[PDB]
């Protein structure tokens, strides 16, 4: 739920 | 056949602009808040870089988060050191193409000592005449050089990727133009520089922690950066993190 985790999980 | 160094060159993020507003007088609080907004966006770019860095996404997601949370300041200060070296030979802090801080502009409250420490990092690139490929390999190693004392969830993956990039730094040294005569001396010097970054950045981090926790200073932080610091700060202050050093202290 953190913004860093969302970015790490997001498609590039 | 494409080399790993050629890939590090291609994935390196473009330099960001700050959007600094020159119409208001400089104050320490306003400048620090502007630097933190730029820093949060540089950290977003560094996360996208790490996702593209060969091998990194094979780590457990919790380890990817740990490494970025623990190393973000080292990455940002090392890159600031590089830009300041290439753009000013270490004489000015070249935060962004629209935010260049010279020695007179750094005489604001709190700023001078931190800025001098950032210039010291850039002076090491000058002293050693670091090449772009050496810089790119060292920067990967900074992402991989601060870990929990209790270890990582995917330790064997981590050990393999770190060893891969140690080898790549060696390749970057061997590929500098010249002969092999000085390659061990060079590797010794650059790994001494890597080890020294933990201390050189440590004061920057303590200053950032103070400006983060002490709300009376009115320094603003953007949301993702505040989240990262909130996770990193307790681990660092408790002494639960260790640097991976190449040399005996
Ligand atoms: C004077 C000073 N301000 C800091 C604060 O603690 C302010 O709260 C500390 C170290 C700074 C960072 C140094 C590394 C860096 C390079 C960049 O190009 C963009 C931004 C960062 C990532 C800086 C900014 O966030 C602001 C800092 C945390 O020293």
């Amino acid at each position: 739920p953190s913004l860093l985790k969302k970015l790490l999980l997001a498609p590039a | 056949f494409p080399t790993l160094i050629s890939l590090l060159e291609v994935i390196e993020p473009e330099v960001l602009y700050s959007g600094y507003d020159s119409t208001l007088p400089d104050t320490s609080t306003r400048l620090m808040s502007t630097l933190n907004r730029l820093g949060g966006r540089q950290v977003v770019s560094a996360v996208k870089w790490a996702k593209a860095l060969p091998g990194f996404r094979n780590l457990h997601l919790d380890d990817q988060m740990t490494l970025l949370q623990y190393s973000w300041m080292s990455l940002m200060a090392f890159s600031l050191g590089w830009r300041s070296y290439k753009q000013s030979n270490g004489n000015m802090l070249c935060f962004a193409p629209d935010l260049v801080i010279n020695e007179e502009r750094m005489q604001l409250p709190y700023m001078y000592d931190q800025c001098q420490q950032m210039l010291k990092i850039s002076s090491e690139f000058v002293r050693l005449q670091v090449s772009y490929d050496e810089y790119l390999c060292m920067k990967v190693l900074l992402l991989l050089s601060t870990v929990p004392k209790d270890g990582l969830k995917s330790q064997a993956v981590f050990d393999e990727i770190r060893m891969t990039y140690i080898k790549e730094l060696g390749k970057a040294i061997v590929k500098r133009e010249g002969n092999s005569s000085q390659n061990w001396q060079r590797f010794y010097q650059l790994t001494k520089l890597l080890d020294s970054m933990h201390e050189m950045v440590g004061g920057l981090l303590q200053f950032c922690f103070y400006t983060f926790v002490n709300k009376s200073l009115s320094v603003e932080f953007p949301e993702m950066l505040a989240e990262i610091i909130s996770n990193q700060l307790p681990k660092f202050k408790a002494g639960s993190v260790k640097p991976l050093l190449f040399h005996q202290k």
